[PDB]
Order: structure tokens, then sequence, then C-alpha cells
């Protein structure tokens, strides 16, 4: 049940609420008050999914979608049927998010570690609501949210970007997906290092902390740095929704011509035109 | 007539579906889940054979360990459920339980590419020195959680391999010894160095080096441990609920 | 707080440390100087830098291939610097318009296009050997070699070898800032709508995926800087309670966890199956897949969805309507 | 750089598939207020008399109206096309029946053109139609016009820059972009797809795998096609001010009944509509019109989308004068 070294670190504390009276263990996972208000949300969620998708046309994976209402229903409720689970799911899907960061706090103090993974976790869960709640707002209704479904929401995503004509000039767009393309060469390049050192090959001797920054500045001139690579990493993965979410939310709210059109600003200054 | 088409209303996108699943869930299942039992199996109260390294300086080690001696748990259980936190029997600082543990690394002093010792005072370190611009903490004093001064500053330890530092070394006030403190849990000022993670008197009982111008694997994991046990050990309420 | 995981509190300064590599060791170029600032968020000490033939002719060949598209770039704008300012993101070298096959194009319409792509190439591959010779010079696994093999394998899969497949130099990626852009969505509107290849979603899953392993791992380390979590070779070979404390975090928040040195063979394996999985789905476009919505709706997966406006029947088939 | 909040969006598909139109209100105010310069019918008239026919010398379309009717049309005419020089910008003042003024000749053929718009194509302009003002809004030369070359600005009643003019070739790229809705698609879709019924629109496959004999090497089509039909689209979008979702589910462009709005079909008939006039009526008018209103390579001013649209979906936001004047169509 425990890993060999595990039994010495479980102990008592670091819960933000209810103190001793959620403070354990189900098998691996600790539970604590937001283990139980995750399962809540979670167990009503799936529910409401359940109840909804056997109410629709298909129990096919790829073709069961739970949609948000018609526009004409703006910031109001909807019936069930016609966007209210969609409203309701929503809740519940905010609400597994947050408990399941809080989560991660607690456990985080339990173990005597920063605070930072479910930091980390604050930025997925704030892109989630800057495309179901707060562009919705702006836009005056929750029918401009997206569908909850494996291969529908891939539409929304589509028409959304070609309401825009080409979403590829979304200036917020080119820096999400710049940062998408650096970090995941990152991670390649970090991961293939730190395996390079301790998987030399043959029988040969593993290699050094010198050796890591010695092959970096043989190869570009520059060595980050271990420790330094890891706010980098960090940095640069939560940097793909953080710029990413001005080009979401500036999308109709902001600006309602096509995006190409938008670097005007730039092109169409009069001493060049 | 179309490309691609086979047997049946089947076609090759179709076959290369399966299997890049096959692959996928193989590598998954069948590698990378047994490299992570690699550490911490078997499990206590589907594994991988052993894997070898060579060292740089001399030996080998075969990961996961079996160590010779294993320590000794002043913890009770705070009930008979499977799953129920311990509970500290005496000083969990001392004691080094929950998030003051530390793990039976090697006594071994770490090592440079070079074969000199990796973590070493500036005393020994003449060819290192502060960044112009920096504070240099050396005779600044430490302040603990309670706003006693604990002690003063007296070397900073750097990593040669890295070139970074990662201990203060301070004299402890009235207890004639220095403790080492990992960086991580000192708030840099101008005129002090903040600590927040133990007590002034707590100082005192910070693990010893057995040398004192080199450290072991296993006294660095003991000294950076002991700050973080005052995490949730310093006072009676850090180990209670926040709300 | 861990002040440190934040910026580095006091810099440290040293004798620059060099490690022998079996060769090239006289080939370093370079006095090494150090920057405060760059200090505080990584190593100060910028160079030296190894040069090599490899790398060099990286140079000559990419510098090249970069030239040749500038000057192609520069007559777009009759060679007037300010325009050329002005429209650069909208410049562009293109491959050939006219359909030729796979015959070599005109130098006007295709060639030139051609012959950057072939030092762009050359230029690749021979930073390639760098890459990899670096780290057998130094006794290093060749990990990052294989996993850049991979992302220049799916820049020839888009650049030349789908082209070949389908049997025309007009497919291939136009150089420049907006049109190797315009090249996505005329790609994807001729086979189909790119969200229906599923290696499409495969590549697209294993990229968020490496953005959640970098997020995840990167926060975890620094949550274990205060354990030396960073020093991860030493963590690997000797278990410290930095990567303890990391599985436990893992293991009490998702029911299982990896080790310091296995998260890395996944945040390995995310990153290169971005790359195997994109040049498979190019592979199979066009070849085997002319419309991957209708291959799709071919296999009964594609989502369907009531009419909101009436249905409209294609014009073109009515009875007595133009061509 | 931005536009301000709150924005007019409309819906185009089912819910949750992000369809439908997004629109600045201070954009759609002033084009409101500039198309409610369409000058009211004229009141009617007398019914009863001879035909022109009888009544003048050189009537030739006209013939069957009275003489009340007739100068009432005259009088339309005169108001839509040349209010600013009167009857004699088409007519020798001396002699009415004389057709020794270029745009009396031009304005004949008009007639015609405006009369099988109005009988002929009412697939696209419905009972809506078109009167010479929908074009010229009260100019000789229409504001919006095309060339075999793309021309900046696209209104040609603004001064262009140096850059602009068509003769600076250093602005060629700007001058294509700009009629693609600022893309750098590298196509001229006016030519290409407008100006005549040479080229395929069309691009993608009705197959899910692809056919034997048309799918390798030069029995394809260059992916040039796919950059070219996107260029005329960004070109459509842009001309009546709208995005791809009021005609397109973007899930599949190329399917039709529940991926295609009703306008999308409508679309359609307009491009044949524009094949048609610019074949049959417009281009053949260089023989006409002084070679001061010809383009480098001696065309005639011809039509595309935005010389009737001018950025809004319907041209004038649907305005009519159809029963106002029969006479211009549909003709029994
Ligand atoms: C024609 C269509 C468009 C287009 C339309 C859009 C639109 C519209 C938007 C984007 C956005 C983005 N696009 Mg795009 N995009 C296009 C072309 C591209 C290309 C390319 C190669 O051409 C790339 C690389 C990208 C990349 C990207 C992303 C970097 C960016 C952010 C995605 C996002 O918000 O995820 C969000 C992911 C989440 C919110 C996940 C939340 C996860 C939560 C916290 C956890 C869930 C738990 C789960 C349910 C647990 C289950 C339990 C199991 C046990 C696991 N796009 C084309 C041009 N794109 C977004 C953006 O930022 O714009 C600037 C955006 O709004
Ligand atoms: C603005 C941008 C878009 C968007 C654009 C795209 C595009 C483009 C693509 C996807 C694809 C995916 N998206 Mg998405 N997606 C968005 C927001 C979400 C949200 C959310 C909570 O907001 C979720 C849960 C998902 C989930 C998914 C997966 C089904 C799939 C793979 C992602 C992946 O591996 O990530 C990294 C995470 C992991 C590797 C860990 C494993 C996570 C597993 C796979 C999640 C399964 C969730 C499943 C749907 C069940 C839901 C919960 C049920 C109640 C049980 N998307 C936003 C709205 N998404 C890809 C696909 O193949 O679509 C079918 C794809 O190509
Ligand atoms: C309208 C347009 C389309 C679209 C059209 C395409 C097309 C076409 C392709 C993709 C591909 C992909 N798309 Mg897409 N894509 C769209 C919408 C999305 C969305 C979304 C949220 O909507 C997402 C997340 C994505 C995501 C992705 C990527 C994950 C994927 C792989 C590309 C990549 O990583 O290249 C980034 C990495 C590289 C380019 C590698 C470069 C490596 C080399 C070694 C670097 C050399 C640098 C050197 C110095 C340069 C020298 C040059 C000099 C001249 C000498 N797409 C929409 C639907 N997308 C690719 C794919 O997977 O196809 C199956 C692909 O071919
Ligand atoms: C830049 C930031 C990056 C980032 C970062 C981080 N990511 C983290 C952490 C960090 C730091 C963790 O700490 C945490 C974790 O534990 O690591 C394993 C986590 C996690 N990342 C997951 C999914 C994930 N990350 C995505 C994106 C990024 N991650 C970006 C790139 C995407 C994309 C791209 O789609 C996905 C799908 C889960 C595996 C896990 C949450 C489990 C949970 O919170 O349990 C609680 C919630 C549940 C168990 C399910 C709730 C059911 C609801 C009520 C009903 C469903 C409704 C739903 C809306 C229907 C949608 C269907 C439709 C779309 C088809
Ligand atoms: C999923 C897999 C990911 C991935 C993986 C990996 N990526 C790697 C490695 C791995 C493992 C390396 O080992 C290698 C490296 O070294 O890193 C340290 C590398 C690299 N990835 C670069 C760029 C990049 N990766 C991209 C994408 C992904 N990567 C995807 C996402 C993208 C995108 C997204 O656009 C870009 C732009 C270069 C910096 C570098 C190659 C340099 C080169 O090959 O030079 C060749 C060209 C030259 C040397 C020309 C030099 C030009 C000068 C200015 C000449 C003078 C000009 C003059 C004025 C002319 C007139
Ligand atoms: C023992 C234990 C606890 C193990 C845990 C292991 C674990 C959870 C590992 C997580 C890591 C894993 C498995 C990652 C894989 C997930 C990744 C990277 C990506 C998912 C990508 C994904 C869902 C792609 C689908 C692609 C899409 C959009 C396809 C749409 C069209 C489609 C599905 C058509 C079907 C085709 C036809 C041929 C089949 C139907 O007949
Ligand atoms: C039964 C019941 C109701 C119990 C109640 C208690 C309770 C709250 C239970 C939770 C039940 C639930 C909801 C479980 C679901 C948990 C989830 C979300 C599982 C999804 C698994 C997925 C998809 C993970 C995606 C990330 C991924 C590919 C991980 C594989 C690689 C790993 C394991 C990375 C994690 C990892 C990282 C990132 C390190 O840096 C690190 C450093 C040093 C040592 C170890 C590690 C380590 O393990
Ligand atoms: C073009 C822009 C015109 C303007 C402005 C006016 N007229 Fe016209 N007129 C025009 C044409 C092309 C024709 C011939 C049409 C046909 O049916 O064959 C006419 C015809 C007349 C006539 C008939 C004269 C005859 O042939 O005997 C008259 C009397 C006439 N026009 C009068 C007229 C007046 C009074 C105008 C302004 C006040 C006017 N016209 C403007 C073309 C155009
Ligand atoms: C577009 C859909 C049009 C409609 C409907 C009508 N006209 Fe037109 N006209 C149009 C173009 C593109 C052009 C060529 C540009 C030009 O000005 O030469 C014309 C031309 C004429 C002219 C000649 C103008 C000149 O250059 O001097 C005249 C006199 C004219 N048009 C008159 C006219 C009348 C009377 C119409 C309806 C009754 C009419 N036009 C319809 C475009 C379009
Ligand atoms: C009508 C109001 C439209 C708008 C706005 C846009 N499009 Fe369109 N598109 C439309 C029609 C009538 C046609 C068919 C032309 C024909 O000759 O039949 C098209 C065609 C396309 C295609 C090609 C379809 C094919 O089968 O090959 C594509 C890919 C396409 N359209 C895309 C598109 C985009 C991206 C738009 C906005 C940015 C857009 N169209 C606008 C009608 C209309
Ligand atoms: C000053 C600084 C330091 C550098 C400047 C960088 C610079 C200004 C570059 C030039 C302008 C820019 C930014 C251009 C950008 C272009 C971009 C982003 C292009 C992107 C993609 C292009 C691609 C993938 C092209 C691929 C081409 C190929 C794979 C070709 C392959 C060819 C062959 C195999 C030829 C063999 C056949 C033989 C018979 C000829
Ligand atoms: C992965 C890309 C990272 C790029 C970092 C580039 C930094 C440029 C450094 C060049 C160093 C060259 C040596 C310095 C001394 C000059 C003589």
């Amino acid at each position: 049940a425990l890993l060999s070294f595990e039994r010495k670190y479980r102990v008592r504390g670091g819960t933000l609420i209810g103190g001793d009276l959620f403070d354990f263990w189900v098998g691996p996972y600790f539970v604590g008050f937001f283990g139980v208000s995750a399962i809540f949300f979670i167990f009503l969620g799936v529910s409401l999914i359940g109840y909804a998708a056997s109410q629709g046309p298909t129990w096919d994976p790829f073709a069961i979608s739970i949609n948000p209402p018609d526009l004409k229903y703006g910031l109001g409720a909807a019936p069930l049927l016609e966007g209210g689970f969609w409203q309701a799911i929503t809740v519940c899907a905010l609400g597994a998010f947050i408990s399941w960061m809080l989560r991660e706090v607690e456990i985080s103090r339990k173990l005597g570690i920063g605070w930072h993974v479910p930091l980390a976790f604050c930025v997925p869960i704030f892109m989630f609501c800057v495309l179901q709640v707060f562009r919705p707002l702006l836009l005056g209704s929750w029918g401009h949210a997206f569908p909850y479904g494996i291969l529908s929401h891939l539409d929304w995503v589509n028409n959304f970007g070609y309401q825009y004509l080409n979403w590829h000039y979304n200036p917020g767009h080119m820096s999400s997906v710049s940062f998408l393309f650096v970090n995941a060469m990152a991670l390649g390049l970090h991961g293939g290092l730190i395996l390079s050192v301790a998987n030399p090959g043959d029988g040969d001797k593993v290699k050094t902390a010198e050796h890591e920054n010695q092959y970096f500045r043989d190869v570009v001139g520059y060595s980050i740095g271990a420790l330094s690579i890891h706010r980098l990493g960090l940095f640069l993965a939560s940097n793909i929704f953080l710029t990413g979410a001005f080009g979401t939310i500036a999308s109709g709210p902001f600006w309602t011509r096509g995006w190409p059109e938008w670097w005007g600003w730039w092109l169409d200054i009069p001493f060049w035109s | 007539m179309y490309h691609g088409a086979l047997a049946q209303h089947l076609d090759i996108a179709q076959l290369v579906w399966y299997a890049q699943w096959l692959v996928i869930w193989t590598v998954v299942l069948l590698y990378l889940r047994r490299e992570d039992r690699r550490e911490g199996y078997p499990l206590v109260e589907e594994l991988p054979y052993p894997k070898t390294f060579v060292l740089p300086h001399g030996g080998t080690v075969t990961v996961p360990r079996r160590r010779p001696e294993t320590r000794e748990l002043k913890l009770a259980q705070t009930d008979g459920f499977e799953g129920a936190p311990l509970q500290p029997t005496g000083n969990p600082l001392v004691d080094a339980v929950g998030p003051a543990s530390y793990a039976e690394r090697a006594e071994v002093v770490d090592a440079t590419v070079d074969g000199k010792a990796k973590i070493v005072p500036l005393r020994v370190a003449t060819d290192f020195s502060i960044a112009e611009g920096d504070v240099d903490p050396r005779g600044l004093p430490v302040v603990a959680a309670d706003g006693v001064e604990a002690g003063t500053v007296t070397d900073l330890w750097v990593d040669r391999s890295e070139h970074y530092f990662r201990y203060l070394e301070l004299s402890v006030a009235g207890s004639a010894r220095t403790a080492l403190i990992p960086l991580g849990f000192c708030d840099v000022k101008k005129d002090k160095i903040v600590v927040t993670s133990i007590l002034s008197e707590q100082f005192a009982n910070v693990p010893r080096l057995q040398s004192r111008d080199q450290i072991t694997l296993r006294e660095e994991d003991k000294v950076s441990a002991y700050y973080a046990g005052g995490l949730l050990y310093a006072t009676p309420e850090r180990a209670e609920s926040l709300l | 707080a861990d002040y440190q995981t934040i910026y580095t509190q006091i810099q440290a300064r040293g004798p620059h440390i060099t490690v022998s590599g079996e060769w090239g060791d006289n080939d370093r170029v370079g006095k090494p100087f150090y920057s405060y600032w760059l200090g505080k968020i990584g190593d100060a000490q910028i160079g030296p830098i190894y040069l090599g033939a490899s790398g060099i002719a990286a140079f000559a060949f990419g510098s090249t291939a970069i030239l040749i598209i500038l000057f192609n770039m520069a007559a777009e704008v009759h060679f007037d610097p300010l325009q050329f300012f002005r429209q650069f993101f909208w410049l562009g070298l293109y491959p050939p318009k006219a359909q030729y096959g796979m015959g070599i194009p005109p130098l006007h319409d295709g060639g030139w296009w051609l012959m950057a792509g072939l030092f762009m190439t050359l230029s690749l591959g021979s930073w390639w050997i760098r890459v990899y010779s670096r780290a057998r010079a130094l006794g290093l696994g060749t990990h990052i070699a294989w996993n850049f093999a991979a992302a220049i394998f799916f820049v020839l899969c888009i650049g030349c070898i789908h082209p070949t497949l389908v049997g025309s130099w007009s497919e291939g990626v136009p150089f420049g800032i907006w049109p190797h852009i315009d090249w996505l969505t005329a790609f994807s509107i001729r086979y189909g709508n790119f969200y229906y290849c599923p290696w499409h979603g495969f590549s697209i899953g294993f990229a968020y995926g490496c953005g959640l392993l970098f997020a995840a791992h990167g926060a975890t380390i620094l949550a274990v800087a205060r354990f030396g979590g960073d020093r991860e070779i030493e963590q690997i070979t000797d278990r410290g309670t930095a990567v303890e404390r990391a599985a436990l975090f893992w293991r009490w928040t998702i029911g299982f966890n990896a080790t310091i040195e296995s998260v890395h063979r996944w945040g390995w394996f995310f990153s290169l199956m971005v790359m195997v999985s994109a040049s498979v789905g190019i592979l199979l476009t066009g070849t085997f897949v002319d419309n991957w919505y209708l291959w799709c709706v071919k296999h009964g997966a594609a989502p369907d969805y009531p009419a909101y406006l009436p249905a409209t029947p294609d014009p073109a088939s009515l009875p007595g309507a133009p061509k | 750089c931005f536009e301000p909040p709150p924005a007019t969006t409309t819906q185009t598909g089912f819910r949750g598939l992000s369809m439908g139109e997004v629109l600045h209100p201070a954009t759609v105010k002033a084009k409101k207020e500039r198309d409610a310069q369409y000058p009211p019918a004229l009141a009617a008239v007398k019914a009863e008399g001879p035909p022109v026919s009888q009544v003048y010398k050189n009537v030739k379309v006209l013939g069957n109206l009275t003489e009340a009717e007739f100068l009432r049309t005259m009088t339309a005419i005169t108001e839509w096309v040349s209010p600013q020089e009167g009857c004699t910008y088409c007519h020798d003042e001396n002699n009415l029946a004389s057709e020794a003024k270029y745009p009396y000749v031009v304005a004949r053929r008009m007639l015609e053109m405006t009369r099988a718009i109005n009988t002929n194509w009412t697939q696209h302009v419905a009972q809506t139609g078109v009167t010479c003002y929908t074009c010229h809004r009260g100019t000789p030369l229409p504001p919006y016009v095309r060339y075999l070359e793309p021309t900046l600005p696209l209104n040609n009643r603004e001064t262009p820059t140096h850059v602009e003019r068509v003769e600076t070739r250093s602005g060629y790229v700007v001058r294509l972009a700009k009629y693609t809705a600022y893309s750098a698609l590298n196509y001229d879709p006016f030519t290409m797809f407008l100006a005549n019924d040479k080229r395929q629109v069309r691009v993608v496959p009705q197959t899910a795998l692809p056919l034997v004999g048309v799918s390798r090497g030069k029995e394809r089509r260059p992916l040039s096609d796919a950059y070219a039909t996107f260029a005329l689209m960004m070109s459509i979008s842009d001309s009546l001010g709208t995005n791809c979702t009021f005609c397109h589910n973007a899930q599949t462009f190329e399917s039709w009944g529940k991926k295609s709005t009703p306008q999308r079909a409508i679309a359609w008939w307009g491009i044949r509509m524009v094949r048609d006039l610019n074949m049959n009526y417009l281009a053949p008018l260089n023989a006409s019109l002084p070679a001061s209103r010809l383009g480098r390579q001696g065309e005639a001013p011809q039509a595309d989308c935005r010389t009737c649209h001018q950025g809004v979906t319907k041209p004038l936001f649907g305005a009519s004068r159809l029963k106002d004047y029969p006479e211009l169509g549909p003709i029994k």
C-alpha cells in the first residue's frame, strides 16, 4: 500500500480547513476537505452528463455533445434540454477544478514543499474561465461558450477562428502558439539532456552537472542552469495561456473584423502608405 | 478506384490508427510505467530487473537501494485504520519525521567533475566570491520566526560545479557552534537574513557536520529537512488548520 | 516562500570550467563575459561557443538559404527599402503555382523556392551532426539528437516527402511570415479539415501534453528546490528527500508517480511524439486520404447537428442551373 | 488598434457551433446613413396617352411608356447617374434624339443591363432588385469598380497615394492585400473568378479517398487553386461586410444541406450574375467608353460584389424601388 519511503511522511497536518476531520488517506490518495468536495462535484458533474446524454440521439463517444443555450437566452437560465444541462455541468467543472487545486495546496503543506504546482494549475483553470465565463459575459450570452463533446468542441474552435477570417493573424494567438512550440522543444531538450547524462551508453560512467553545462555551451554558447531550466519551463508553459487569453478575449468584445486587418495599425501609417 | 483502399470497407489510414494506439499503450504501460517503479518498490504494509550505474568517481550503484541499516521511527499511529495518519512521539525536528524527514543518502562528500569537494565554504573556495552588487551576508544578523536574533552569518557555502551558493553558515548565538541553513530558507536583506521556518531557540538543534569544511550528501539532507520540518512544527499552530 | 525559485538572491563568481571532449577542445572560441541581470534568472556566463566543421557548414548552407529568400523578398517590393521594411510580413518565396508535377520548376515560378529548400535541408543536416557529435565527444547519450531528428523529419515531410508522394512541388510550404501561415489554411481546406485528421489530434494532445508536463515538472522541482531537487543526476543515482517528496506529492494527488529519471523519459517521449504523430498524418494526407472529414464520415465518427437556419440544397445540383 | 464594446452578434448555426455575424454598431451606423441617401421614388404620373415609340424619334428600349411615364424615368436616371451635370450629360442640348455623346449609347445598354438583372437574375436580387443608383450612387463613375489588375483605393472617389497608384510597382502586394481583407494571399480573385467563367471556385474533393486518374502528378490541380479560392472568399467576406459563418459551417466548407446557409446559395447565383454582367454587358463597353475610362490593358471598368453591396450583406440594407419603376424590371 505504501511506497518503501512513504511511512515517515504520513503525518497529520497541513490542512486549510477541516482539521483532523478529513485528514486521511484512501489508498494512495490523500483526502482532505477539498478531496470530499472534489468527489462531490465530480459525481454531480458526471451524473448530469449521463442524464443529459441519455436524452440525446447517440451513445457514441465521438458523437455525444452537450451544448450551451441559444444566444437569445443571454446570461439567463435556460431549459434543461436547451442549454440548462450545460450551465450546471459548467458549475460542477469549476467546483471540481478549484477543489483539486486547493487539495494540492493541502498536500504541499503536509509535505513541507512550496505551492508551485497548485499555483501553476491556476493557469489552465483561468483559461477555461476566459473561454466559458469572461468572454461570454463581455459578449452578453452563455451561448458563445464551447460545447462539451469530444468532436463537437473542435467544431466550435474551428468556426470561432473563421469568424475572424484568419485566426492565425490574431496577435495573442501568435504569442500563444510560439509558447506552445518553444515549451515542447525545451522539454525535449531538457529531458534528453538529463537522460544523456545518466545513460552515457555501453558501460561508461554517469556524467556530471559540469557536463550538462558544457554540452549546451558547446552547442549554442549558453547554458541556463539546472534549477533555472525548471523556472524557465514553468514560465514558457504558463505563457501559452497567459498570453493566449488576450487574443481570445479580444475577439468580439474588442475586435469584430478579421485578424489580418488588425495589422493596419502598422501597414497604414501615413508616411509609408 | 481509390488510393489506400483494401478488402472489405477497409483502408490503410484505418489500419495505422490501430497500430498507433498499440504502440502508444505498449510504450506507456510496458516501459514507461516500469521505469516509474525503479524507486519506492516493492511497496509495504511488474518490477523491472535492476539498473546499475557506473559512478563518475569510482564504484557503482544499483537502484533501488538496499541499505545495510534502517532507522527506528519515533512515530505513533493515531488509529487502527489502514490509512490513518501517524503522530510524532517526541520532537519531530530532531527525530526527523514528517516534513522533517531526511533520506539515507550516501555519507560521502558530493564531488566536482575533477574530484574535489563540491559544496564548500568560501574560506576553502578562495577563488570564489559574491557578484558585484549583491549583498555580502557575512557579518549580518540572522533573525528567526519569533523576531529574535538567532546568530550572525560567518560564511557562504558554494557549489563549485554549478557556481551557485546553496547554504549560509551562521554562528548560533549562545551555543558555541555554527549551523548551516539552505539559502532557500533565507530572505536576504541589506542588514539582515530573515528566517521564518524556525524559532531562534530551534537553531541549537540543527544537525551538525562531522567535518567543519566539508559536507556529505546525507548531512545536506539532514540540514535541509530540519528547517522544512519547522514549516509544520516550529509552533503548535502550524500543524493545525489554517482556517 | 522560497525566494531562490523566483531569482538568485546572491550570485557566485568563479574560474570558468572547461570539460575536455574527445576532440574539438581547440575549436571553442570566445572570451566568456558575465551579465548581472541574466545571472538573476540563469547562469551569468555567456560564451564561449564551439565552432567545428558541421556548425560552420550549417551557417554557410543556412545563410545561403536565407540570402536567397531575402533577395527574392526584396525583388517583390522592387528593391524599395521603405516598402521592404513596411511590407516584410507579407513578402515571401513561393513554390510553383503552375502544375509541372515533379519537374524542377522555373526560377520565377518555384525554382528559387526549391533551391532555398535544398540549402535549408543541408543546413539542418549539418546542425544535426553537431548536436549528435557534441554528445559523443563529451561521452553523453544521443537523446537530444534523436528528438531533433524527428523534428527535422517532420520538416522534410511537409517540405518534400508529401510533395513527392502526391507528385507536385506546388504542395510545399512557402518561405515568409504570413505566406507560410497562409499555407496552413490552404492545406487544411484541400484535405478536408485537419481537425478530422486523427494524427493531428494525437500531435495536439502531445503538444498540449508537453505544456502540462513542463508546468508540472518545472513547478515540482521549484517546489523541492529547498532540498536541492534541481541536482537531478545525483538524485537519480542517490535518491534524496527532494525526489521522495516530489514522488509522494504526485502519488497522493493522482494515485501513482514517476521517478526523477523517468519523468524525463515521459517528457522526452511526449516531445518526440508531437513530431512522430505529425509526420505520419502528413504522410497519409493526399497519399491515402483526400478528405479527413469525409474519411471520418465514412467511418461514422463525425458529429452532426440539427438545422438552425433551413437546409440549403447545393444550387449546382438544381435542374437547369448554369455550370 | 481596437474597437470598443458592445458588439452586435447574430446566430447562423446550431447553438454551440459559434456560427454568426460579429458587427460593430458604429460601422453599421455609418453605412446605414450613407445608404439612406437613396433618393425616394418619384411620384406616380398619368397612365394614359400614346406610347413614346410613336411620340419620340429614337426610343428603342422604353418605347411602350407614355410620355409622362417616360420623362419620369429620364428624371430618375438623371438623379441616379448624373444629377450635377443634368440631362446634358447624355444629351445634345439641341437634339435629344442624337447619340453624339458617349454616355447616351452606354446608358441605353445600361437600361438593358438593369432590366436583365431584375428579370433574369431574381434568384439573386429577388424582389429587392437594382436601379442605376445601386452601383452609381449619384455619380457617372460608380465608386466601386475593378480593372484587370488590383487598384487602390477600393473607392475611386478617394485620392490615391503614390504607392497606391497602379504604376508604382513596389505597392503591388498591398493592392493585392487590401482586396483580400489584408491577407498575403498572392492571387487576384477578381480576374481569376469574377471577370469570366473560366475557373472553378470549388477545390475540395467530394470523396473520402483519392480517386485514381485525378490524384497524381499532372493529373492534379495545383494547391495554388486552394489559395486562390480562399482569396476570393476573403474578398467576398469583406465586400459583404461579413464572415464565413454567414454562409458556411466551417466543419465542412464543401458541403451543402444543413452545412450551408440560404445565403450561400444566393451568393452562388450572385457569382453567375456577376459573370454575365461582366462578360456580356460591361467588358464590351470598352468600344464605347473614352480612353480615359479604360484600364492599362484597354479594359472598361467592371463589377464585383462590392460594386452593389459596398460592405453590407444586402445592398442599401435591402432598400427597393422595384414597384416604383416597373420599366426597370421584371419585364413581361
Ligand atoms: C481555424 C481555427 C484556428 C484556431 C482557433 C483557435 C481559437 C478560437 C482559440 C485558439 C487558441 C489556441 N490555439 Mg488555435 N487555431 C488555429 C490554429 C492553431 C495552430 C496551428 C499549428 O495552426 C496551433 C499550434 C494553435 C494553438 C492554439 C493554442 C496554443 C491556443 C490555446 C488553446 C487553449 O486555449 O486550450 C485550452 C485548454 C483548456 C482550457 C484545458 C483546461 C484543463 C482543465 C484545467 C483540467 C480539466 C480536467 C479534466 C476534465 C480531467 C479529466 C479526468 C481524467 C482522469 C484525466 N492553434 C486555426 C487557425 N485557437 C485559444 C487561444 O488562446 O487564442 C489566442 C483560443 O481561444
Ligand atoms: C480554445 C481551444 C479549445 C480546445 C481545442 C482542441 C483541439 C484543436 C484538439 C483538442 C483535443 C483535445 N481536447 Mg480540447 N480544447 C479546448 C478545451 C478542452 C477541455 C476543457 C476542460 O476546457 C478538455 C477536457 C479538452 C480535452 C481534449 C481532449 C479530448 C483532446 C486531447 C487533449 C490532451 O491530450 O491534452 C493534454 C492532456 C493529457 C495528455 C492528459 C490526458 C487528458 C485526457 C485525454 C482528457 C480526456 C477528457 C475527456 C473528454 C473526458 C471528459 C470528462 C468526462 C466527464 C469523463 N479540451 C478549448 C476550448 N482540443 C485534441 C483532440 O484529439 O480532440 C478530440 C485536439 O486535436
Ligand atoms: C486552418 C489551419 C489548421 C491547421 C493546419 C495544420 C497543418 C497543415 C499542419 C498542422 C500541424 C499541427 N497543428 Mg494545426 N491547424 C489548425 C488548428 C490547430 C490547433 C487548434 C487549437 O485549433 C492546434 C493546437 C494545432 C496544432 C498543430 C500542431 C500540434 C501540429 C504540428 C505542427 C508543429 O508542431 O510544428 C512546429 C514545429 C516545427 C515546424 C518543427 C521545426 C523544427 C526544425 C528543426 C527547426 C529548424 C529551425 C531553423 C533554424 C530554421 C532555418 C530556416 C532558414 C531558412 C535556413 N493546430 C487549423 C485547423 N496544422 C502539423 C500536423 O500535425 O499535421 C498532421 C501540420 O503539418
Ligand atoms: C498552461 C497550463 C497547462 C496545464 C497545466 C497543468 N495541468 C494540471 C496541473 C498543471 C500544473 C495539475 O496540477 C493537474 C494534475 O493533476 O496533473 C496530472 C493538471 C491536470 N490537467 C489535466 C488535463 C488537461 N490539462 C490541459 C492543459 C494544460 N494543463 C495546459 C497546457 C488540457 C487540455 C490542453 O485540454 C487537459 C485535457 C488533468 C489530467 C489534470 C486535472 C485533474 C483534475 O483537475 O481533477 C478534477 C476534475 C475531474 C476529475 C473531472 C471533472 C468532471 C467535470 C465536472 C465534467 C466534465 C465537463 C468538461 C468541461 C467536459 C469537456 C469535454 C470536451 C472538452 C471533450
Ligand atoms: C476512490 C475515491 C472516490 C477516492 C477519494 C479521494 C480522491 C480525491 C481521489 C482522486 C480520484 C481521482 C479523481 C483520480 C484521477 C486522477 C487523475 C486526474 C489521473 C490522470 C492521470 C494523467 C492523465 C496524468 C497526466 C500527466 C502524465 C502523462 C503523467 C505521467 C508522468 C508522471 C507520473 C508525472 C508526475 C511527476 C512529475 C511531474 C515530477 O516532476 C516528479 C518528480 C519526482 C518524482 C516523481 C515525479 C512525478 O511522478
Ligand atoms: C444617361 C445617363 C441619360 C440621362 C442623364 C438622361 N438621358 Fe434621356 N435618354 C438616355 C438614353 C440612353 C435614351 C435612349 C433610350 C431609349 O429608350 O431608346 C434617352 C432618351 C430620351 C428621350 C427620348 C428622345 C427620342 O429618342 O426621341 C428623351 C425625350 C429624353 N431622353 C429626355 C431626357 C431628359 C429631359 C433628361 C433630363 C432631364 C434626360 N433625358 C437625361 C440617356 C439619358
Ligand atoms: C452595376 C451593377 C451597375 C448598374 C446596375 C448600372 N451601372 Fe452604369 N455603369 C456601371 C459601371 C461599372 C460602369 C463603367 C464605369 C464608367 O463610369 O464608365 C458604368 C458606366 C455607365 C455610364 C458611362 C459613364 C461614364 O463614364 O461617362 C453611364 C452613363 C451609365 N453607366 C448609366 C447607367 C444607368 C442609366 C443605369 C441604370 C438605368 C446603370 N448605369 C446601371 C455599373 C452599373
Ligand atoms: C456567402 C455569403 C459566402 C461567404 C461569406 C463565404 N463564402 Fe465560401 N463559398 C461560398 C460559395 C457560394 C462557394 C461555392 C462557389 C461555387 O462556385 O460553387 C464557396 C466556396 C468556398 C470554398 C470551396 C468549397 C469547395 O467545395 O471547394 C471554401 C473552402 C470556402 N468557400 C471557404 C470560405 C471561407 C474560409 C470564408 C470566410 C473567410 C468564406 N468561404 C466566405 C459562399 C460564401
Ligand atoms: C538576422 C537574423 C539573425 C536571421 C534572419 C532570419 C530571416 C529574416 C529569415 C528570412 C525571412 C523569414 C523570417 C522567413 C521565414 C520563413 C519561414 C518561417 C518558413 C517556414 C517553413 C518553410 C519550410 C518548411 C520549407 C521547407 C522546404 C523543404 C523541406 C525543401 C526540401 C527540398 C529538397 C529535399 C530538394 C531536393 C530535390 C532536388 C531535385 C532539388
